[PDB]
RNA sequence: CGCAAGGCUGAAAAAUUGACGGAAGGGCACCACCAGGGGUGGAGCCUGCGCGCGCGCUACACUGACAGAGCCAGCGAGUACUCCCUUGGCCGAGAGGCCCGGGUAAACUCUGUCGUGCUGAGGAAUCCCUAGUAAGCGCAAGUCAUCAGCUUGCGUUGAUUACGUCCCUGCCCUUUGUACACACCGCCCGUCGCUACUACCGAU
């Protein structure tokens, strides 16, 4: 903000900052500095986290649950099991959370939906 | 990938909507800035809000890149506008005839870098599917009624609008004789647009121009031997495809290579050739009273 | 005319001509609904033969009755008696005179006099969602059916 | 206004009814029935269209813990003949032990 | 519409898209990779430039390298 | 071939299109038509202006290919209702 | 309100950067070759386009007819849907309502009975087509444009032959650029323009 309005390093990096900060989920738009004025925060970094980005996506039912299957370790992210109930899931890997191999939450899963293939 | 092309959207549609909100403070936005540079006095209500001018001290910059046009509008085309060459397949409807499938085999030919896929027994979330599963930029879908074609359904992909319109006067490629025709040149085509004015017209304008691959910028104002147009009266868009050469700096020989239409859009869908249930942005009004006094694009 | 057949909005409608030239000339005309629903004269249909089909604006009942509002001009009568009273004259009568002297009731339709309508409360059938749309919207909204 | 018209102004326009040769099809409707019928398909339309978008957007890995107390949907193949896509409830019976019927069959 | 074709033919405005460069942002100039008061205000580009350089070094660690 | 092509090698041959010609050239041109010529060019090379079939003649008969022109047949009807 | 709003007049250039080619070498193409398949074109019906033309539809027999047995789908639910018009009679002062007459598949599989019998699969051309593709089959819908003389979905059964090459027909492009190591190549060719200078020719 301090750097004059019409200067090109300051609208170059006001566009990476921007989009930085959209891939990372934390702002939910990529056109207004006022976003990093008062919208980034840390409980927008704190619901960024994976226990609560898992109960918007219903992977649990609240965040208490949440927090419990991903220490018993149900839940990998991508291709890695997570046991950390603190990695901060961005925009792209909300994508590929899901859940680990063998899990038996999975199978109630399937269970309840009656498509349990134990193949 | 299917969870990616779902999260896009819905982020895409968000950001539209914040967009909308936005727009409306930044209509306020640019009367202070205005105000400040030429001095003249502005209304209470805009110079006696500390949040706006609090934020306005950082949003400045962008205003002013909109004002130069250096920043680019937030679009579904705007993220690869001249970087790719935007794939597209025609198809037609599931039992096409004769003259339906030559006919999409000239609209094939009319774009450089089109393929024509045969349709046979391919559901058509399946066709979406394998379109999204081969980053295919557009789908072009065609209707026969008889022998002769009466609509087309231009989708973009992965996320973007559907236009469907209907066909008249076609007049076919594959009605001439060999001797007369020939096998059409594939060049990047040149693009004209006559007549498109709104706000409409210009949507309708980038969702048929970003059908056809960039053309190279070097020297492009005396190269390159083949038009399109897209010329409209009375919102029925009408298309002819030539070939010219310039036969002197003054005078200019075309001769018509392409199939020629009138189609006449008549819905325009924030959304792809698979969801019914998109939410629309515009459609040809019938059965009201003015719908055919107001001319729309 | 009267509906025929009924789609979603193409009607075909039945009574209200007689061959497929007199359709030919009243293509795209605006066809309306006693209700309201407007529509437009589409296409003459061939088989049987004084039938069409008009796209409407929303789903017609076979109950309703479709119109089309023409204008007919009407030219007056040129006729003139001169009121030559010290002469003499003929005074042409008046309907209601006529009709009593050479003994013919007035036309009047059944169909056309004003009558209680008994309408009946409307009420609707319940949501009928599909099998498989209820088989896959997810578990917070699935349906509960005993 | 309101006083610059007289009571024939103010007198109403009836209605007509649908003709007696076509009765048996039943009432004519008119715009406050079509507005009745219009409102109804409307609202029906906006609910499905709103299970449409649910359905669309489903997170295929989702985990309630009523899952676990619930019967699912199924398929028609796993259910059978009586599938529909309703989650069956509960009505209230239980099968009960042998000793409270052994009570019961002694009260009867 | 054929004399209109003319005339955008040898007046020729063409409305085609045009292929721009992948990297116009970082690369504005469009250099080829091969053989080749003020100070105020530039002081504060250079250290706008240093924070940067540590912001976005301890974002992308934060994301844990998805960027 | 190509329209394109063909275009470019009947307007060389119509001589509308060639090598900028020397004054010795203009000299020849001078000491040794292309209008009746390029009628036909802008006829046959603008083709959807008539109604033509593709499949020719189904029986042949030997004795002594435009069949009609559908845009001139509109105006001349539109006219007609016109008057 | 002021300017615009006064007719040497009477319809049909730029270039030190430009104009057009040729030869060599690449890339691609069911508008190319190669191997096959399928339409249309023969008879009848009809939308449409301008008597003609195609696009669909139907009939044309070994892939047969008759009688049985068994066994398979998917999309589809607006108090909403109905094919006519009539001979009579009922109850109808009259308008009507009644009654009786006249005009969830196809396919497939298995088992038997009879046996080519006006009971004949489309010429020259021309076009299209490479995997759940060609082709057969039915079921459903009728979504503000188009479409009932049909349109669009949806399932079912599911092959032959290419999948190489630029030889033919063409289309695009290199011979300037756009990156640097290894490695390789080694001044493509013609007819004119334009500019600068030099001298020539002959009238004023």
């Amino acid at each position: 903000s301090l750097l004059p309005p019409d200067n090109e390093v300051r609208r170059k990096h006001e566009t990476l900052l921007l989009d930085k900060l959209y891939d990372m989920g934390i702002l939910s738009t990529k056109a207004k500095l006022s976003a990093v004025e008062h919208n980034v925060t840390v409980s927008a970094f704190a619901r960024r986290r994976l226990p609560v980005v898992m109960t918007r996506l219903r992977m649990a039912e609240t965040v208490q649950a949440a927090t419990k299957l991903i220490e018993q370790g149900h839940v990998r992210v991508g291709v890695e099991e997570v046991r950390d109930p603190a990695f901060l899931v961005t925009r792209n890997m909300e994508d590929f959370v899901t859940w680990t191999v063998g899990s038996k939450i999975k199978q109630n899963i399937m269970k309840y939906r009656d498509k349990l293939d134990d193949f | 990938m299917l969870r990616k092309q779902a999260r896009q959207r819905r982020d895409y549609l968000y950001r539209r909507a914040l967009l909308l909100r936005d727009a409306e403070i930044a209509e306020k936005r640019a009367k202070l800035r205005a105000a400040l540079a030429s001095g003249k006095p502005l209304d209470p209500k805009i110079a006696n809000d500390k949040e706006l001018r609090k934020d306005f001290d950082y949003d400045v910059s962008r205003d002013i890149a909109k004002e130069q046009g250096e920043i680019d509008i937030d679009d579904e085309y705007s993220e690869l506008s001249g970087i790719v060459d935007p794939r597209v397949l025609v198809t037609t409807s599931r039992d096409p005839s004769s003259r339906l499938m030559a006919f999409s085999k000239e609209i094939r030919l009319m774009f450089p870098t089109a393929i024509r896929l045969n349709r046979g027994n391919l559901i058509l979330p399946d066709l979406v599917m394998s379109a999204q599963r081969e980053r295919l930029s557009d789908i072009i879908l065609l209707h026969e009624h008889r022998g002769t074609p009466t609509a087309i359904t231009i989708s973009h992909f992965p996320h973007g609008p559907t236009l469907m319109a209907s066909l008249h006067n076609v007049v076919l490629r594959a009605d001439i004789p060999k001797s007369i025709k020939g096998t059409v040149s594939e060049s990047y085509p040149h693009l004209i647009f006559e007549g498109f004015r709104t706000p409409l017209g210009q949507r309708v304008v980038k969702i048929l121009k970003h059908l056809f691959p960039p053309r190279d910028p070097t020297n492009n104002a005396k190269s390159g031997n083949r038009v399109i147009t897209f010329v409209n009266q009375d919102d029925c868009i009408e298309v002819r495809h030539h070939v010219y050469v310039r036969t002197n700096y003054n005078s200019v020989e075309l001769s018509e290579v392409g199939p020629r239409f009138t189609m006449r859009p008549f819905s325009i869908t924030m959304g792809t050739l698979e969801n019914k249930d998109a939410d629309v942005e515009w459609h040809l009004s019938q059965y009201t009273r003015t719908g055919r006094k107001k001319n729309y694009f | 005319g009267t509906p025929w057949k009924i789609f979603k909005n193409t009607a075909f409608i039945k009574d209200m001509f007689n061959s497929s030239l007199e359709i030919a000339k009243f293509e795209g005309a605006a066809i309306r609904t006693v209700s309201g629903i407007r529509g437009q004269i589409k296409r003459a249909l061939s088989k049987p033969e004084g039938y069409f089909r008009a796209t409407f604006e929303d789903k017609i009942l076979l109950s309703d009755i479709v119109i089309l509002k023409a204008w007919y001009p009407v030219k007056p009568k040129q006729f003139y008696n001169p009121a030559t009273n010290l002469i003499g004259w003929q005074s042409m009568r008046l309907t209601g005179e006529i009709r009593r002297a050479e003994n013919i009731p007035t036309p009047q339709n059944p169909n056309s006099t004003y009558r209680k309508i008994e309408r009946p409360e409307r009420h609707f059938n319940p949501l009928r969602v599909p099998k498989n749309l209820a088989a896959e919207l997810p578990f917070k909204s699935q349906i509960v059916q005993t | 206004m309101s006083s610059l018209r007289h009571a024939i102004q103010r007198r109403a326009h009836k209605e007509r009814a649908q003709p007696l040769e076509r009765q048996r099809l039943g009432i004519l409707e008119k715009k406050k029935d079509y507005r009745l019928r219009a409102r109804d398909y409307k609202k029906k339309q906006a609910v499905l269209k709103s299970l449409r978008q649910k359905a669309a957007e489903r997170n295929e890995d989702e985990f309630y813990f009523g899952m676990m107390s619930r019967k699912g949907p199924g398929s028609a193949l796993t259910r059978g003949k009586g599938f529909t896509g309703t989650v069956d409830g509960d009505r209230g019976n239980k099968a009960l032990s042998v000793e409270t019927v052994r009570l019961l069959k002694t009260q009867d | 519409i054929e004399e209109l074709i003319k005339r955008r033919i040898l007046a020729g405005e063409f409305d085609e898209v045009l292929r721009r460069r992948p990297d116009m942002f970082g690369n504005p100039h469009g250099v080829r990779r091969g053989l080749v008061a003020d100070e105020k205000l530039r002081r504060d580009e250079e250290e706008i430039k240093r924070m940067w350089k540590e912001i976005s070094a301890k974002l992308d660690a934060l994301s844990s390298w998805h960027y | 071939g190509s329209q394109l092509k063909r275009l470019k090698a009947s307007l060389r041959e119509q001589g509308l299109i060639g090598p900028q010609k020397s004054k010795k050239q203009k000299r020849q041109n001078a000491n040794d038509q292309k209008a009746e010529a390029l009628k036909s060019i802008r006829e046959q090379f603008n083709p959807f202006q008539f109604k033509t079939n593709a499949r020719g003649p189904k029986f042949e008969v030997t004795t002594n290919v435009i069949k009609g022109r559908p845009e001139l047949s509109r105006a001349r009807s539109e006219e007609k209702r016109r008057q």
